[PDB]
């Protein structure tokens, strides 16, 4: 019922910031619209306020602003994103404006982004598996609804192809156990060409009733790149706990998000933190991640698979080393496997899930999941060791078991890991492939497999 | 209007500006230096001077212009050399006999008195025209026609179109009436240096670059309208790759904007390209100066001019793409550009970020690179054109942790990472095949399939061979080749042959000056076929030995084929495809004769 | 003879080479982080003091 005053007291412009003069009673994170002298419109966010002063960070840059013709019309808001159940199946810009040639969202609620945290008393341990279609993920590094598992990558590695495959093939394992699965897909600072890739994948996927592609290009303004993952997390939280639907979220290149936070912090004249990244970057990433988890009072859940780029192909970088503690896993993409032309280059042996035991079980998935996972792990290690030995022992002195492990390693690299870009694989047939590889060894040789399982499956 | 208050380096604070918008170019002092606004604090506004600031007074008048940094477009833009602020260098050198560039010279970017021929594109009176519609064509020079289009911000009905004949830029070649008012248009078109030209819609590239060099065109390809990044190396890199992209590329024109580089190198480039008789047409030897353009700004040039040079270069790319040509712009800058940002940011008292570079470096590099990509043009007829950005990165003396390098690799799609170790070994194309990558390998699937339906498999096999050799190099560094088996030995032999035959190129001789795609793919297929047949033979194990014994057998009793394989690089492209293809097919047949004749007597 | 040669090489690698490299890595880490990072904060802190 209050029409916000449109101050015209610009008294300083520098970089992305504009300092108003005599604003009456601002708000710290208010949102403000700017009508330049030429009539064009820009939206800006309000940073630190002071006595009658309010520094405004302006989207889309600050070119053309003049201290005698630019009006700064306040709103008195904190960026309540419009949220509704029909937000699904549409592509959205970085700031939420639809770009799918459709109408703006008619909202069932205006939820403020950066939502309040879950009460730790109300959380519940994650359970059941989430089928992704990639054998290396659903066999040896299983994923459970409620985890927060990073996908560590590096520049040049095909992170986005794996992202698209996860977005398309994701499903619920409980099909044979006896459709409330939604995939909020967030992409921060993608390249100009991969934008076409994402648009094509989300324009011919075949399951559009599930995904919601929040998209933020590289040349889009930075503050949009900060807000985009928060918008995506808010929409996912709504669709999970306010609509009782299982939700999966893929955050692409959160290293770009960290760089965006670094860019914003510097503009506020704050001293840079450790290794250049601000010290509050730990708090920011914890705020982004911890929104996941399973709530006892709600039937929904949030599972995150944030894709992170590790610069210089090492984990010592502040962002991967920092996100290692918060999360409970690491699915590395290995450069050498990409060189070896294995399309999913996931280094399975280095990769692990800190809580992969919950996904493995009797009710969910299949009984032999843990046994086959451990056997595959151990046999791969042995095969790698045997290949290394054969590199130096001439391979003539290798015993029969050494040759068995060598051929198993070759088969595992060239038939199991190298899944096609579109070869969707249910966990049951993935485990059938695992048993196909395993049955080469004698039944007595599979030491890691417990009894009553070999008799069940080793007979094929 | 306004007067100077403070003069520190290239940063000038002039009071009395009041209503002076950001980036609104102002003219400083009696000498009338160009200059752009960078900050405001009230009645005063910071200015970047783009020129030497020595001799500025206090209360020296500063005149505002209300116009952001703008470059003047039109005919004759091709084949010229422009300063970062787009001053015609040759025009300055001729009009003023002095060999120097005088301070504060005011020369039009394009000559306004040269007579140009006008060919209207059948536009009738009373017709309707719109932004970017292509109403007339002008032959700026032979083998490079220049279409003339309305500016994107223009529309109306065609009341008057000039007839065909000789015209100068001062004349009005077209008239339009819209919304009850009329406007006129000349052959000039001023455009802000930022705010990229409008595009009807972007597109996903399919055509490869197919550059002259074999490594680039085969292992790590780039698409027309793509995006690349080389580490600005000398001897290699900034010279051989620049020559290949300029005189031996399928791009319809070149825009060299290398700024912040050595003056001697710039003089060498600007004296060698005048002759440069590349056979760009089917049967013509027109010099590429009728095809390229330089925006050279040497290192000694003012620090504030680097960004202006880069943005004018990319803006010129856009004008040509809009006409329809597939321009390819090469920037030897962006290594000095980061330094320019550091200088201005520090002088403007901005808070630094990781490694001292301004926090918004990634944003600027993105706003530059993301202007690449092939684009469906504005206006009528329907048309398509592309812009390629083959930029530069810090030389291979610093790891990828460099903020400029990380920012580039976070955006750039193809990385031609040259390694200094290869440069020491005098391998001249010098691309490190372990660290380079090309994310365009998936979009080029159609072109590779239609050209040769088996090239993808042989390329993957070559990649696997190179990776395997690089993998066991460490093991050999410990134990040695004593334990190497038949497969390892043959893999290393093929890797060495690939390294010295395929991946090398002299480029100073007709053997390797320009390798067409067919010759490169034939070399790859020959080498991979030899590798596969040799592996199959050593796996056969006939004669109770096979293995490394068979490897020595094929390296000694069958080594003439090996020598012909390693000398296949010398197939002269001037002989023509029907001859080289026949020669390579014969060599393939002879190779198939081997490893079968070798298997005849069971080794 | 071969076992003696291999054992000598392995013992040399375990004792000399690795224990030579690891102090070098520690010294390089200390030189960068212990000095350059500390100086960068001190420089910026002095600059902020000048502004204040």
């Amino acid at each position: 019922l209050e029409v916000a005053m449109e101050y015209r007291t610009v008294t300083g412009v520098a970089g992305p910031l504009v300092i108003l003069d005599k604003v009456k009673g601002p708000k710290y994170y208010e949102i403000v619209n700017i009508r330049l002298g030429d009539g064009t419109m820009r939206r800006g966010q309000v940073l630190e306020v002071d006595g009658e002063k309010a520094v405004v960070q302006v989207f889309e840059g600050t070119s053309g602003i003049d201290n005698k013709f630019t009006t700064v019309q306040f709103t008195g808001e904190v960026l309540k994103t419009p949220v509704s159940l029909d937000m699904l199946g549409r592509i959205f810009n970085g700031s939420g404006k639809p770009i799918d040639n459709g109408p703006p969202i008619l909202p069932e609620a205006y939820l403020d982004i950066s939502g309040s945290s879950i009460n730790p008393s109300e959380r519940t341990y994650p359970e059941e598996m989430i089928q992704t279609g990639i054998s290396t993920i659903d066999v040896m590094n299983s994923i459970a609804r409620g985890q927060k598992i990073p996908l560590f990558s590096a520049a040049g590695l095909p992170h986005n192809e794996i992202a698209a495959q996860i977005c398309r093939q994701a499903g619920l394992v409980k099909r044979l156990e006896k459709d409330n699965f939604a995939i909020v897909f967030a992409a921060m600072g993608v390249n100009m060409e991969t934008a076409q890739f994402f648009k094509r994948d989300f324009e011919e996927n075949g399951s559009m009733e599930r995904v919601t592609l929040f998209l933020n290009l590289a040349n889009d303004p930075t503050i949009e790149r900060i807000i985009t993952p928060r918008i995506a997390l808010t929409t996912a939280e709504y669709l999970a706990y306010e609509c009782g639907k299982h939700v999966l979220v893929i955050l692409t290149d959160m290293s770009s998000y960290a760089d965006a936070l670094r860019e914003v912090s510097a503009a506020r004249e704050e001293v840079p933190g450790r290794r250049g990244y601000p010290g509050y970057m730990y708090t920011d990433l914890a705020q982004i991640y911890e929104r996941a988890g399973r709530i006892e009072g709600r039937k929904g859940s949030i599972t995150q698979i944030p894709i992170l780029t590790m610069p210089n192909d090492d984990i010592t970088h502040p962002t991967p080393d920092l996100t290692g503690y918060i999360t409970e896993g690491q699915i590395y993409i290995d450069r050498q496997l990409q060189n070896r032309q294995i399309y999913p280059p996931i280094n399975v042996l280095p990769s692990l899930s800190r809580l992969m035991k919950s996904a493995i079980g009797e009710g969910m998935t299949r009984r032999d999941h843990s046994d086959v996972s451990n056997q595959l792990y151990a046999n791969y290690a042995i095969g790698k060791d045997v290949q290394a030995m054969k590199a130096v022992v001439g391979e003539e002195a290798l015993s029969s078991e050494d040759l068995l492990y060598l051929e198993f390693l070759d088969k595992f690299e060239r038939k199991f890991v190298a899944q096609g870009a579109y070869d969707s694989r249910n966990i049951f047939q993935s485990l059938d492939l695992a048993w196909t590889l395993l049955r080469i060894f004698p039944r007595e040789l599979l030491h890691r497999i417990p009894g009553k399982t070999l008799d069940q499956y080793y007979s094929r | 209007y306004g007067y100077v208050r403070k003069v520190s380096g290239p940063v000038v604070i002039a009071d009395g500006m009041n209503g002076a918008a950001m980036y609104e170019l102002v003219r400083v002092g009696h000498d009338n230096l160009i200059g752009e606004i960078i900050r405001l604090e009230g009645d005063s506004a910071t200015i970047q001077v783009y020129e030497e600031t020595a001799g500025l007074m206090v209360n020296d008048p500063v005149l505002r212009t209300h116009k952001p940094l703008s470059v003047e477009l039109g005919p004759g833009i091709l084949g010229n050399i422009f300063d970062g602020i787009q001053r015609p260098l040759k025009t300055i050198a001729i009009r003023s006999g002095d060999v120097y560039i005088p301070r504060g010279v005011s020369v039009p970017a394009l000559d306004k008195d040269t007579l140009w021929e006008f060919q209207p594109k059948k536009i009738g009176e009373g017709d309707l025209l719109t932004g970017g519609d292509l109403y007339a064509t002008v032959f700026e020079n032979s083998l490079m026609q220049h279409h003339v289009a309305l500016p994107p911000d223009a529309m109306g009905k065609v009341t008057y179109v000039a007839p065909a004949g000789q015209y100068s830029l001062k004349d009005t070649v077209l008239e339009l009436e819209f919304q009850g008012v009329k406007k006129s248009f000349t052959m000039l078109q001023a455009w802000p240096v930022r705010t990229p030209r409008p595009v009807s819609s972007k597109l996903a590239a399919d055509t490869p670059l197919l550059t002259g060099q074999r490594v680039l065109d085969a292992l790590f390809p780039s698409v027309l309208g793509g995006t690349c990044a080389i580490p600005g190396a000398f001897g290699c890199g900034k010279t051989v790759i620049s020559q290949a992209l300029s005189k031996y590329s399928n791009s319809d024109t070149v825009v060299y904007v290398g700024c912040g580089e050595r003056g001697n190198e710039m003089a060498e480039v600007l004296m060698d390209f005048p002759q440069l008789t590349m056979t760009l047409p089917d049967g013509r030897e027109e010099s590429v100066m009728k095809r390229t353009t330089l925006v050279a700004n040497t290192s000694n040039m003012p620090v504030a001019a680097r960004e202006a040079s880069i943005y004018t270069g990319i803006t010129i790319a856009e004008y040509f793409r809009d006409m329809g040509y597939n321009v390819s712009m090469m920037a030897d800058s962006t290594s000095r550009w980061a330094e320019a940002l550091r200088e201005i940011s520090g002088r403007l008292a901005e808070m630094p970020a990781d490694s001292g570079y301004p926090a918004y470096l990634a944003a600027r590099l993105a706003s530059f690179y993301e202007r690449a990509g092939k684009v469906k043009c504005l206006g009528g007829p329907e048309r398509t054109g592309s812009v390629t950005i083959v930029g530069a990165v810090s030389p291979p003396g610093g790891d990828f942790s460099d903020p400029v390098t990380s920012a580039t690799l976070s955006i750039v799609q193809v990385f031609w990472g040259l390694d200094k170790k290869l440069a020491q070994r005098k391998h001249f194309p010098s691309v490190n095949w372990l660290i380079s990558y090309s994310k365009y390998s998936t979009a080029l699937e159609s072109f590779y399939e239609q050209f040769d339906p088996d090239f993808i498999n042989i390329r993957t096999k070559a990649r696997e061979v190179l990776q395997r050799e690089d993998d066991l190099n460490e093991i050999v560094q410990l134990v040695g080749k004593d334990a190497l088996a038949e497969g390892d030995k043959i893999t290393l032999e093929t890797a060495k042959l690939l390294r010295e035959d395929y991946l090398a190129q002299n480029a100073f001789t007709p053997y390797d000056k320009f390798c067409p795609f067919y010759k490169s793919v034939w070399m790859m297929r020959n080498i991979i076929h030899f590798y596969n047949l040799a592996n199959q033979a050593v796996e056969k194990g006939a004669g109770m030995d096979g293995q490394k014994i068979t490897y020595t057998l094929i390296k000694h009793r069958l080594g003439d084929l090996f020598y012909r394989l390693v000398s296949q690089k010398f197939e002269d492209p001037a002989e023509g495809e029907p001859a080289l293809v026949a020669k390579f097919k014969k060599l393939h047949e002879d190779l198939t004769a081997g490893f079968r004749a070798l298997e005849d007597e069971t080794r | 003879l071969t076992l003696d040669e291999a054992i000598k090489t392995t013992n040399r690698r375990v004792n000399a080479l690795e224990n030579v490299v690891k102090p070098r890595l520690e010294n390089t880490i200390t030189y960068i982080k212990g000095e350059l990072d500390e100086l960068e904060r001190e420089d910026f802190f002095r600059l902020k003091k000048i502004q204040g």
